[PDB]
């Protein structure tokens, strides 16, 4: 992984030693080059994972998550450089440094062999993310959003640290390859119930699980666009990636410990989908849409079937591009009208025709139109939960109806109807904004031609 | 020994390489200290006082090398003590009789 | 990398990690015995040094 | 000592007064010299965890010399019995 | 505290209710006395009688919680015929929370106390069942 | 104070500590504490004002009481073992008295009330000594007598300190009181692990001292003693605001910063001993510290508080305070986690 | 233990309680601190003399000397407190409340 | 009802309230030498009578 870690680190001197007016050009060009080389991780084998060294490994789960992570950095830079234009030079370079450092922590997090190394980088991501929200958010509520984000995470993560250290004492290793062979079954006792909770709750909060999700709508409504993109696209998936790995050592106790969380997720996805129908803030609507989508991922991980694990992987990747695209779409309106209220600016299709097309394509992926990888992921989870229990189809089917209604309600409210008369500063879509939207949707749809690369190890 | 940083018996161990990655990191920390020294005193961060920046790296590396020597020696002593104790008390560390998975019974827990 | 390189590189990684895991379990067992019995180098708490004792004849005989 | 500078330099800053069986002016012995010597030699070098068990006999004797709790208790027992007999006329002390 | 805790944990659960309720009342009362002592020491009462009143109010409140937890948790185990059940302690802990919602008269405090004293009581029973150590003896 | 006298008084503070650390005789340990307390008082008094006089008096009463209790423990130990060697004590009542005395000297809860008040009433440089160098001698005695300390007593002191330190810091706007309550909380971690692995006590002490020295030095650099005064740093020395942010996050125990290492290692040692509830309770309670550290980052670095007009006059002058070792300490305070295995040098 | 030790330890306890239970005068509390020293001196001297620990015979002197130096520092703080407020009342030393 | 009220109330809002109240109890001290040293007496007494730390 040194061929990715080191060039990522080099982006920092690159940004700091650039000419004043070339910080965005240089950082964007070379982060795109790093993303190109990330495709070399597709050397996956049917039986063995790609095991580089004693520290780092990559398998079919972490590979698509790595490529998404390295793809997002250039997109984030493009998305940020307009609202940061008036910032002074040193504070721009600091902002870019936080983005680079987040990428560095993330690629190491998704490839760490040892669970305690994973924990430390898993936790290091809080610092740049918190700094980005509270320093470069626009509103007073960003300070409170930072605190909710910080302490929800640490409330669950500190128990995880104790559980992991306890496991290493008992088993002798936290190396994931070792744990695949030395894993022992988990017996019923109150000790193991709390071991199970300590091992899972930190990941549930990050997904987020319904009931522990209140931090998320705060964090998005307050974060700057780049903070929203990485928060939605990648940082939520730390929780999903965490469970997909740690559930290896929690069987067979997951048979019954999953029940409370499957119920919260199955009911939660309907509650949070219904909430989207009455949201007045466009960014808050997109944030609540993430909670509903990640509820499926939690259910998929908890029922532990080959089909559910494949659907969970595809869903995490697909939601990453869709949700980040939706935040970018909402931000482009915000840069003109400087408000997140959905009903403020309407009929925008009349004024911005091509942008309305990006809105349509993002909506259709959000509601999982076949054969998008959004639909592939959701369908695989639906297929596997039906085998878990036939009645889940009622809840899963109802959530599909609600998802269409709010996905198209958002499209109809902002794009259709009559334009607002007094909003006369809707300038034409910039080339930068159009390129930003295409760099989301084009790879998303191209993946429909070869879905296997985003289906994970169980493929 | 007694109140000795590196006892004479530590000289039987291979010294840390001068290209040790941990020693490189220690040198890097010294370089970062040199830059912060420039920054807090509002000097040109990268260019000011290269003589001062050189000594920051050298001082960190010099101390870091001896700290790394003591670190490796202590871990060598931990292993030495452990193995000698395992030998002294063979009754407490018997060789476990190993069975193959064909003989060992493991309950099966279906996921259905 | 061909599969053979990755496959045998994996075995080298597993050998090191399994060897470390065994030593971690052994160390915890050795520490438990040393602390309980006090017969090892670790948990060796000081006692008065017997070279401090004066053995020369004293002012009176009964000592 | 936390930092055993004294032993590193071979210089005696305060060890000379730590125990009563050490060298004293004009070879004046402490009252419990032999008991402290025995306990110190029993426990030397084996560590305090082992010594607390293996040298309990020497330490109990040394403690008895130090505070004489068992001796005073025995004397109290014999005296109390003597008062009873004096209070009952069954004992007349000799001259 | 050792001996009182030894009387309580010697009686089998779900039986000898009056002895369990006495043990918790003494435990609760002692906690109330300790709180009163520090309260009176650090926040000087305006008078001798105010300080005595505060000591009684706190001590009685703490003894009230201790009594209700012991009785309710022992009554539940007896009635349900489940001695080694953390649920009985969860029930008794919430009862104590209600009392603390009554002495302070605050439905909010009572609801919060019942959840947190209820959860804490259940964890204590689990710890006794499984040998959880709070102040673990050094071993390695 | 005459500069030569200041140096000699400072050297005597250090000598008193060193005597405690090299002594093998309880009497010499007691002398080291007495010498150290004699020399510290003048530096608390050096700015001549009623607050400094009150702080020195409260300090004198606390420390002199603790030293009498220590002497009592030594003498009981003498009667029940007939020797003075610095090591395990041979009487449980002597052990309790010495443990309580060292707790009073360290300002551990419930003997903590003097720390916030004394620290508030003395200059920053004097508070730096009080909260760093002055912890060395009492900790070095606990390091040696721990085989005989009562486990329930020491862990009760640790738990109370973490709770009182965390709660007490939530209500503070004075920087000197924040550091004081932070010190009380950190002493709790040091002593909680002492019964299990004293090496982790040393590791937490060393990292605590480095981080605490960094904060005090940065406060001295700008002559800031209140939260609002610190909130003007962004408009005078922006680099300082960033260094404070990193140090505060490190003091909050956030990975991948240095201050995570002591909490990480202490949790490991406790779990190896099947202590699970206490480490978890400790780690969650330490989030109270993280909260009032974060509050300071908000008003110092992550937002820009209002300024004054006279601040412009300060733009025309450079920092002239020594800030000795600040560049080195800030790097250690934040960037040491990759070198964690180096702790074995403390064995 | 011996009968004398009962009262010497009682004297130390009495002075410790006196020290921890303040009234108004700081001087009254400083006297209790010296009381604890005097009881420590007697207890140490008795133990050392009875056991014939010859080299330890100097220890009570060192205790006396160092504790008198401590008391001199304590008195100097008392007069500075008295110069500020006109009395040595502890209730005046409450500025650091806030 | 759920997201803006009860899910807030039952965790972050109640936890924050308890910490704030505890902080005021700890820090609302009179700054009096007499009161602090009196609490020392109670601590030492309780340490022996109630918890037997002296054994
Ligand atoms: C062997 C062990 C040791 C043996 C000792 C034997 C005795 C020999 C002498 C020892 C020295 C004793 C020193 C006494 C002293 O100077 O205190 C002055 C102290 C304060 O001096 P002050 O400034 O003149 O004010 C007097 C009052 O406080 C009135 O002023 P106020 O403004 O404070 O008025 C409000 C009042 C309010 O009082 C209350 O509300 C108390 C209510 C508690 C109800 C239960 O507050 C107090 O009285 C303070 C105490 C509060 C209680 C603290 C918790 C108990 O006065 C007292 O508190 C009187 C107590 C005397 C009893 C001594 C018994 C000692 C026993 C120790 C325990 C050993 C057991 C083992
Ligand atoms: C492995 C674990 C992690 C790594 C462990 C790292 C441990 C720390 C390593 C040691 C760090 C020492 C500081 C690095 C030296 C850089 C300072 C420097 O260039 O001063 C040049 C120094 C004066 O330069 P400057 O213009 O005053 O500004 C330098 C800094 O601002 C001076 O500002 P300052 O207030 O910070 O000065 C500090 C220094 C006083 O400044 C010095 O003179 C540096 C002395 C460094 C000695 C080298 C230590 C390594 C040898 C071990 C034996 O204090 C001392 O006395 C040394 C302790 O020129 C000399 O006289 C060289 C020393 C002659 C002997
Ligand atoms: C092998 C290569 C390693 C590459 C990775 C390095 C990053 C990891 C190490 C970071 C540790 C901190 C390094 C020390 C900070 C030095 C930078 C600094 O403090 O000065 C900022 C400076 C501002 O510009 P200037 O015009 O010179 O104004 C000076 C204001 N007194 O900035 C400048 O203009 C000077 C040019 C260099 C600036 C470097 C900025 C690094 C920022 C790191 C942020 C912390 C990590 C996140
Ligand atoms: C070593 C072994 C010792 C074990 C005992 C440890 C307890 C030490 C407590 C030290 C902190 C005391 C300061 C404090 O907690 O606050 C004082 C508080 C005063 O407030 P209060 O009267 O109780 O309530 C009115 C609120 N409107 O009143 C109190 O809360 C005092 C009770 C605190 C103890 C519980
Ligand atoms: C908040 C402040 C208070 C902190 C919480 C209070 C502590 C709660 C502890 C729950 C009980 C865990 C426990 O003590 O298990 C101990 C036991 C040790 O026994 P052992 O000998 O090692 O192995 C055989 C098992 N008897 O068995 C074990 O060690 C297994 C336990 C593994 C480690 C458990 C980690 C902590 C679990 C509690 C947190 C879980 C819930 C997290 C929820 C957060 C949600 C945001
Ligand atoms: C490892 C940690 C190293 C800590 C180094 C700290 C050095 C002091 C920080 C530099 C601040 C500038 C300075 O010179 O120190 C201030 C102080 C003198 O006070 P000041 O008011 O500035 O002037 C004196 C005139 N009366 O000078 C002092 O009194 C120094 C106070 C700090 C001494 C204690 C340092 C912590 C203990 C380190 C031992 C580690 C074991
Ligand atoms: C013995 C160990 C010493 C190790 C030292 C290794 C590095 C030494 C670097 C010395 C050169 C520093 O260069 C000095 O700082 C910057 C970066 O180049 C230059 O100016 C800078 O302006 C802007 C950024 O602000 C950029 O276009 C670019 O970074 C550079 O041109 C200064 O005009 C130059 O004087
Ligand atoms: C969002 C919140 C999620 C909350 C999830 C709650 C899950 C609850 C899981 C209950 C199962 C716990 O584990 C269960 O505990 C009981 C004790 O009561 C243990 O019981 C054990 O001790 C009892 C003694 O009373 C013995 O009779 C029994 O033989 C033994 O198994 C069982 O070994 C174990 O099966
Ligand atoms: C800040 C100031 C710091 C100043 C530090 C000065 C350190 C001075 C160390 C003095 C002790 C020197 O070393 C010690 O001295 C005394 C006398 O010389 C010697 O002692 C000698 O006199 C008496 C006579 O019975 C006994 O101690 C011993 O029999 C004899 O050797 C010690 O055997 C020696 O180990
Ligand atoms: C929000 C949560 C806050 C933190 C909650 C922490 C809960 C921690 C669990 C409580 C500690 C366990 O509780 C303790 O366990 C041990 C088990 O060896 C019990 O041990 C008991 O076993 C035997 C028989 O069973 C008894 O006769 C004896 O009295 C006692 O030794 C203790 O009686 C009990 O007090
Ligand atoms: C489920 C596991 C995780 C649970 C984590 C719970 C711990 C607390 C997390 C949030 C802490 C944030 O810290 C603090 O919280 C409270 C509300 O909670 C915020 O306060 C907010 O609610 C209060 C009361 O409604 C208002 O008075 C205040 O105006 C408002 O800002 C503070 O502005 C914030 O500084
Ligand atoms: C799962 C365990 C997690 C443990 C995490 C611990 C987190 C502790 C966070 C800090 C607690 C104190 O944080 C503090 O909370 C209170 C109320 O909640 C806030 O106080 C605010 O809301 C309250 C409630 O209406 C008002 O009375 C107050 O006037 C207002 O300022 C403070 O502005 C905030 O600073
Ligand atoms: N007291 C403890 N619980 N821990 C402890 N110090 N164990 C002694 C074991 C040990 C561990 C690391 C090294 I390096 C060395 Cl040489 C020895």
């Amino acid at each position: 992984m040194l061929k990715y870690i080191i060039p990522t680190i080099m982006l920092m001197p690159l940004t700091w030693l650039s000419k004043n007016n070339m910080i965005w050009v240089n950082s964007t060009a070379h982060s795109l080059l790093i993303s190109f080389t990330s495709l070399l991780l597709m050397n996956q084998f049917g039986d063995n994972s790609l095991n580089f060294s004693l520290l780092f490994f990559s398998d079919s789960l972490s590979t698509p998550l790595l490529i998404l992570t390295m793809w997002l950095l250039p997109l984030m830079l493009m998305a940020s450089q307009h609202h940061l234009s008036k910032e002074n030079l040193t504070r721009k370079k600091l902002f870019i440094t936080m983005l680079i450092s987040l990428q560095l922590f993330l690629i190491m997090t998704f490839t760490a062999m040892e669970l305690i190394l994973f924990y430390i980088l898993f936790e290091a991501t809080l610092v740049p993310t918190l700094i980005i929200i509270t320093r470069w958010g626009n509103q007073t509520e960003r300070l409170n959003a930072g605190l909710y984000f910080l302490f929800y995470t640490l409330a669950g993560s500190l128990p995880l640290l104790v559980a992991l250290i306890y496991i290493q004492n008992t088993v002798g290793s936290l190396n994931f390859l070792m744990l695949q062979y030395w894993v022992q079954p988990v017996h019923n006792s109150w000790s193991n119930v709390f071991m199970w909770l300590a091992c899972m709750m930190a990941f549930m909060v990050k997904m987020p699980l319904y009931g522990l999700h209140l931090w998320l709508p705060k964090a998005h409504v307050e974060a700057p666009i780049a903070g929203s993109m990485v928060l939605a696209a990648v940082l939520l998936k730390l929780g999903g990636y965490g469970m997909l790995r740690i559930t290896l050592i929690l069987n067979p106790m997951t048979d019954f410990m999953a029940y409370p969380f499957i119920m919260l997720s199955l009911w939660g996805m309907i509650m949070t989908s219904s909430i989207c129908l009455r949201q007045t803030d466009l960014k808050s609507l997109i944030a609540y849409s993430s909670v509903s989508h990640m509820a499926l991922v939690i259910v998929a991980i908890l029922i532990q079937t080959p089909w559910s694990y494949m659907g969970a992987t595809a869903l995490m990747i697909a939601h990453g591009l869709t949700s980040s695209m939706l935040f970018c779409l909402a931000n482009s309106n915000y840069e003109r009208i400087h408000s997140r209220t959905m009903i403020l600016a309407r009929g925008l299709q009349t004024l911005l025709p091509l942008m309305a097309t990006w809105w349509l394509l993002a909506s259709l992926t959000n509601l999982a139109l076949p054969p998008t990888i959004n639909l592939i992921g959701e369908l695989f989870v639906v297929m596997s939960t039906f085998s878990w229990s036939n009645i889940t189809i009622i809840l899963m089917g109802v959530n599909m109806v609600i998802t269409a209604l709010y996905s198209l309600y958002m499209l109809i409210m902002t794009q259709r109807g009559k334009y607002t008369y007094h909003i006369n500063n809707i300038s034409p879509s910039f080339t930068r904004e159009n390129a930003l939207m295409s760099l989301h949707i084009l790879p998303l749809l191209l993946l429909t031609l070869n879905p296997k690369i985003i289906l994970g190890p169980l493929y | 020994a007694t109140f000795q940083f590196l006892p004479d018996e530590a000289r039987s161990l291979p010294p840390p390489k001068l290209t040790d990655p941990r020693l490189a990191f220690v040198g890097f920390l010294g370089y970062c200290s040199g830059l912060i020294d420039n920054a807090i005193r509002r000097r040109p961060v990268l260019l000011a006082g290269l003589h001062r920046q050189l000594l920051y790296i050298t001082s960190f590396v010099f101390v870091g090398y001896y700290l790394l020597k003591r670190q490796d020696y202590m871990y060598a002593v931990r292993d030495h003590d452990m193995f000698s104790y395992i030998k002294s008390h063979p009754e407490d560390f018997p060789e476990k009789d190993k069975k193959t998975y064909g003989e060992v019974f493991e309950e099966f827990h279906p996921v259905r | 990398d061909g599969p053979e390189k990755n496959y045998e590189r994996t075995m080298a990684i597993l050998q090191i990690e399994a060897e470390k895991a065994e030593l971690r379990l052994k160390e915890l067992e050795v520490r438990r015995l040393m602390r309980a019995r006090g017969d090892g180098p670790w948990f060796h708490y000081p006692t008065i040094d017997k070279e401090l004792i004066d053995h020369s004849p004293k002012a009176t005989p009964d000592n | 000592p936390f930092f055993d500078v004294q032993k590193r330099l071979g210089v005696d800053l305060d060890r000379w007064m730590t125990i009563q069986s050490a060298e004293q002016p004009h070879k004046i012995p402490s009252r419990c010299h032999a008991f402290e010597k025995e306990w110190i030699e029993c426990a030397h070098g084996i560590g305090s965890i082992r010594a607390e068990k293996e040298c309990k006999i020497e330490f109990e004797d040394f403690r008895e010399c130090l505070l004489r709790q068992k001796t005073m208790k025995r004397l109290h027992a014999i005296r109390r019995q003597r008062e009873k007999l004096i209070k009952e006329g069954k004992y007349t002390p000799p001259p | 505290a050792k001996t009182v805790l030894r009387q309580y944990w010697d009686i089998p659960e779900g039986t000898e209710c009056h002895r369990k309720t006495y043990a918790t009342t003494s435990i609760g009362g002692a906690a109330g006395l300790v709180v009163s002592a520090y309260s009176v020491a650090l926040k000087t009462p305006t008078s001798f009688l105010e300080g005595v009143a505060r000591t009684g109010r706190y001590t009685f409140t703490a003894a009230a919680i201790g009594a209700i937890f012991g009785l309710t948790s022992c009554i539940s185990a007896q009635v349900r015929e489940k001695p080694d059940d953390p649920l009985n302690y969860l029930i008794g802990g919430c009862a104590g929370g209600l009392i603390l919602g009554a002495r302070t008269r605050s439905y909010g405090i009572g609801a919060a106390a019942c959840a947190y004293m209820g959860l804490t009581a259940a964890l204590v029973k689990m710890g006794q069942l499984e040998g959880w150590q709070v102040f673990a003896e050094p071993k390695v | 104070m005459n500069p030569i006298i200041f140096i000699i008084i400072l050297l005597t503070i250090m000598l008193g500590t060193i005597i405690v650390m090299i002594s093998s005789h309880w009497l010499l340990v007691w002398i080291g504490f007495e010498m150290n307390m004699l020399a510290i008082i003048p530096i608390m008094m050096k700015n001549h004002n009623p607050r400094a006089t009150e702080a020195s008096t409260k300090y004198f009463l606390t420390q002199s009481t603790a030293s009498m209790l220590l002497m009592m423990a030594v003498i009981i130990n003498l009667m029940f073992s007939g020797q003075w060697t610095v090591m395990k004590l041979f009487n449980p009542m002597a052990s309790m008295l010495m443990t309580m005395a060292l707790a009073m000297k360290l300002g551990m809860a419930p003997f903590h009330f003097w720390v916030p008040e004394v620290t508030q009433g003395i200059p920053l440089s004097s508070g730096l000594i009080l909260l760093t160098w002055q912890k060395l001698a009492p900790m070095s005695v606990l390091y040696q007598i721990f085989p005989s300390i009562n486990l329930n007593l020491i862990l009760t002191l640790s738990v109370l300190s973490i709770l009182i330190g965390g709660w007490g810091g939530l209500n503070q706007t004075q920087l000197r009181k924040i550091m004081a309550y932070s010190s009380i909380a950190h002493m709790g971690w040091m002593t909680a692990v002492l019964p299990y692995n004293p090496t982790m006590t040393l590791l937490n002490l060393i990292i605590y001292i480095i981080m605490t020295s960094t904060m005090f030095t940065m406060f001295m650099a700008n002559s800031t003693t209140t939260t609002l005064s610190l909130s003007h740093t962004w408009n005078k020395t922006p680099i300082m605001t960033v260094l404070i942010l990193a140090t505060l996050l490190s003091m909050g125990g956030l990975p991948p910063l240095s201050g995570f290492m002591p909490k990480w290692m202490i949790i490991q040692e406790m779990t190896k001993n099947n202590s699970i509830i206490l480490p978890t309770f400790m780690a969650i309670t330490a989030l109270l510290n993280l909260y009032f550290y974060m509050r300071l980052t908000y008003s110092t670095t992550l937002t820009m508080f209002p300024s004054t007009n006279n601040m412009k006059m300060k733009w025309q002058f450079p920092l002239m305070k020594k800030m000795t070792f600040l560049p080195t300490m800030v790097v250690l305070s934040t960037m040491m986690l990759p070198l964690t295995p180096m702790l074995s040098v403390l064995e | 233990m011996s009968m004398v030790y009962m009262n010497i330890m009682m004297a130390f306890t009495v002075s410790l309680v006196g020290l921890l239970m303040y009234r108004s005068h700081l001087m009254s509390s400083l006297l209790c601190l010296e009381g604890m020293m005097l009881s420590l001196f007697v207890m140490a001297a008795l133990t050392i003399l009875n056991s014939h620990f010859t080299l330890a015979s100097m220890m009570p002197i060192i205790l006396l000397v160092f504790a008198a130096c401590e008391a001199a520092l304590g008195l100097s703080l008392l007069v500075m407190v008295s110069n500020t407020y006109g009395t040595d009342y502890v209730q005046n030393l409450n500025l650091l409340q806030c | 009802l759920l997201d803006l009220i009860w899910l807030e109330a039952i965790l972050p809002k109640t936890i924050s309230l308890a910490q704030m109240k505890a902080s005021t109890l700890v820090t609302n001290q009179k700054g009096l030498i007499k009161l602090y040293f009196l609490s020392f007496l109670i601590t030492i007494l309780i340490s022996m009578i109630l918890f037997n730390f002296h054994e």
